[PDB]
């Protein structure tokens, strides 16, 4: 399936990365 | 799912599209940050070179955060207007940082979507961090006068260290606004910063979810707290990096001494954190800017109250600059009683026996008895454990919120943590 | 450190004459640098603040000026209270260094 | 008409210790840092350090750290300045500095406590 993991300074989504 | 079937498209479907989308989401960033550091080397006024990093900042926080940057913008305005009102006092400190936690409350108090602050916590975060360390600059003496209207900006809205940057002091600030020659050392740190950030990343994103069922043939309820504790320590490791590439890359993260220039700005220590010594050691060396930040402004200020209740403070303050959200405050206190635990188990235990058990290695003047051999080794071996074991069961909580989550999630964990933690406390109390 | 290198370490003039003093700055300082008047005796007094901004007080013959690292004080139509020590310091940041002094006489 | 009247001159044998005063007088005495500056015989000025009479943090010139301490009495509104081993290059005069608002410049200055060490 499809699954997104954020990434950011401390737990944030300023840069997410989704992938198959 | 054979492990061969996994692998196969491993490489292309995972590697692949995560860097595409780092590079993708960052290029602007980077873009932005060497073009402001291309255009602090002209030469022109100080003034211009404060506005340009103010635009380029606005920029940066509309491509990140499409439209919810008016957050960070009011609160830049009102950090500024209770840095004027206030210029003239000594309690510089204690007024913005009021003002900041007066606007962190009420912003929790849903004055904005959680979803969107979720999103801006941390250049939130870092806006409150240079803000507050400019008003106890001002009040200790170690900041001359109080900035002009551009300078204060263009420090809060400094281009590279805006979005993801650490934070700077604004001395540190002032020291890139005059700029340095664009040396080789300068590129080598910036291109190794953002190897590294990218290898960090694809880390986190493929190797650190599926490793243990796949990567190592071994395999469960803690073997699925490990992969987690490191896929989310690894996205914090990418996170570093990239914001210190990104502080390199504007100008800012140099120490000039004795007319030698060293561009050794370092965020975070994967080796220190992944192995670690002592939770101590972890603390210290999973964020350092936010670290000193925090050691120094909040710790040298409370520390009038006693250790612990200073150390308590200290991540009370910790957990505030994040907004209150559990999991992020019942882990930081969590940690909070965790090294303080251990830091005063390693202390007993190096006065009973004199060995060379404290929680930092010994400087070389100590009268330890035991400075090497194999109990020293052994004891440190198992206080390490214990500090993995720490970290997996914290880092559990980031499964690839609720309180309900995180009392399922420890409660599915056995709270083995806080029992062990509860234990070496008895200990300690038993021993000395 | 900073260090404040000022000249003249001496100076001698007239009444109503006009004299310049300058305190040239091993680093940059943003205009970050104040001038005192101690006279014979007695404990200094701060006449410019910021280079360029005058205090309560001081007449308006006094004028600061320069910024980076080569300031200067212009003093025009020199009073006999106006002959004294002038000290050069910057307030950019801890710790702050005086500068050498200029004992400004009458002749 | 703010005032920080200063204590007497002193004269002290080698190696022993003085703890000078600045009675301030004219404002709230916690509200601004006391900059503590040394001048010689007719030599340059010097800065000593600053207290925050606020918080009790001080912040020493990296020379004069180990050779002076700095106290304060909020109850009375008096700011100290404590001298550690005096050396023969210590004869100079010392004044207390109120930092003048937002700049550190010292806008407010005692008027010295001349210190002296011979035998
Ligand atoms: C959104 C951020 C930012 C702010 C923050 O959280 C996240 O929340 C803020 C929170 O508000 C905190 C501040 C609130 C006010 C606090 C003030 C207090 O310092 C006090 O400590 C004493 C210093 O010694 C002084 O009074 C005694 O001082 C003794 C001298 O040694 C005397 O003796 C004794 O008599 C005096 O009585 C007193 O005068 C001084 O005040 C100390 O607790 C630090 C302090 C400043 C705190 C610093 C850290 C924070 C700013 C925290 C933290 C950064
Ligand atoms: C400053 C705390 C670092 C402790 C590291 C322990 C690992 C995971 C704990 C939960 C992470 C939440 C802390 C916020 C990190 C930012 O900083
Ligand atoms: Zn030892």
């Amino acid at each position: 399936h499809l699954k997104c993991k954020c990434h950011g300074l401390a737990g944030s989504c300023e840069v997410k990365t989704c992938w198959w | 799912f054979s492990r061969q079937e996994f692998f196969q498209q491993l490489l292309q479907g995972c590697l692949l599209p995560t860097a595409q989308q780092g590079l993708d989401q960052i290029w602007l960033l980077l873009a932005i940050c060497l073009a402001c550091r291309l255009l602090w080397r002209l030469g022109l006024p100080s003034y211009l070179k404060h506005a340009s990093t103010v635009a380029g900042g606005f920029f940066s926080l509309y491509h990140f955060f499409q439209l919810h940057m008016v957050w960070v913008v009011l609160l830049s305005l009102l950090c500024y207007l209770v840095l004027f009102l206030c210029r003239h006092s000594s309690h510089r400190g204690v007024f913005l940082s009021v003002t900041i936690l007066i606007y962190l409350l009420m912003g929790e108090m849903h004055m904005v979507d959680t979803v969107t602050w979720h999103k801006m916590r941390g250049a939130q975060m870092i806006v409150a961090m240079k803000a507050v360390s400019l008003g106890f600059d001002l009040d200790r003496g170690e900041v001359g006068t109080v900035p002009s209207p551009v300078e204060f900006m263009g420090y809060l809205y400094f281009v590279g260290t805006i979005v993801f940057g650490p934070w700077i002091s604004f001395h540190s600030y002032l020291q890139a606004v005059q700029g340095r020659p664009l040396s080789c050392r300068w590129l080598q740190k910036v291109a190794r910063s953002l190897a590294l950030a990218l290898l960090c990343l694809v880390l986190s994103t493929c190797v650190g979810p599926y490793l243990f069922p796949y990567f190592i043939p071994l395999n469960a309820r803690w073997l699925r707290a490990y992969e987690s504790a490191v896929s989310f320590h690894f996205s914090n490791y990418f996170v570093g990096f990239l914001s210190e590439a990104t502080a390199t890359l504007a100008g800012a993260g140099f120490t000039e001494e004795k007319d030698h220039l060293e561009w050794d700005l370092t965020v975070s220590k994967p080796l220190n954190v992944e192995l670690p010594r002592s939770m101590v050691e972890v603390v210290t060396s999973w964020n350092l800017p936010m670290s000193y930040w925090l050691n120094n402004y909040v710790f040298k200020n409370a520390l009038r109250l006693g250790t612990f209740s200073a150390v308590l403070v200290t991540y009370a303050a910790s957990a505030l600059l994040h907004g209150f959200s559990f999991h992020l405050a019942a882990v930081l206190l969590s940690l909070a009683f965790i090294t303080y635990v251990e830091h005063v188990l390693r202390k007993r235990l190096a006065r009973i026996l004199s060995a060379c058990v404290l929680s930092k290695r010994c400087p070389p003047d100590c009268s330890h008895q035991h400075r090497l051999g194999l109990g020293v080794r052994a004891l440190n071996l198992l206080f390490g454990a214990l500090a993995i074991f720490h970290l997996a069961y914290l880092g559990s909580l980031f499964d690839v919120y609720g309180m309900a989550y995180t009392v399922h999630k420890w409660s599915e964990l056995s709270w083995a943590s806080h029992w062990v933690t509860f234990g070496c406390w008895i200990f300690y109390r038993l021993i000395g | 450190d900073i260090h404040m290198t000022q000249s003249p370490a001496s100076l001698s003039a007239f009444v109503g004459e006009t004299v310049t003093i300058t305190c040239r700055t091993s680093e940059n300082i943003f205009s970050y640098l104040a001038w005192y008047q101690q006279k014979q005796g007695k404990s200094p007094q701060l006449l410019v603040y910021n280079a360029k901004t005058l205090t309560s007080g001081v007449p308006s013959r006094f004028s600061g000026s320069g910024s980076g690292t080569q300031f200067s004080l212009k003093i025009n139509s020199l009073q006999p209270e106006d002959f004294g020590s002038y000290y050069c310091q910057h307030h950019y940041g801890s710790p702050y260094t005086f500068g050498g002094g200029t004992k400004l006489e009458i002749k | 008409e703010i005032q920080l009247q200063q204590s007497g001159a002193e004269l002290v044998k080698p190696g022993a210790s003085v703890k000078m005063s600045c009675k301030v007088s004219g404002y709230s005495f916690t509200g601004y840092n006391m900059n503590w500056v040394k001048q010689s015989h007719g030599k340059s000025l010097e800065w000593i350090g600053n207290i925050n009479p606020y918080y009790v943090s001080t912040n020493y010139n990296q020379k004069f750290t180990g050779k002076a301490t700095f106290t304060v009495d909020r109850s009375s509104s008096t700011a100290y300045m404590q001298l550690d081993s005096l050396t023969s290059e210590d004869s100079a005069v010392y004044y207390c500095a109120r930092s003048y608002g937002s700049s550190h410049t010292f806008a407010y200055w005692g008027q010295g406590t001349l210190v002296t060490v011979s035998s």
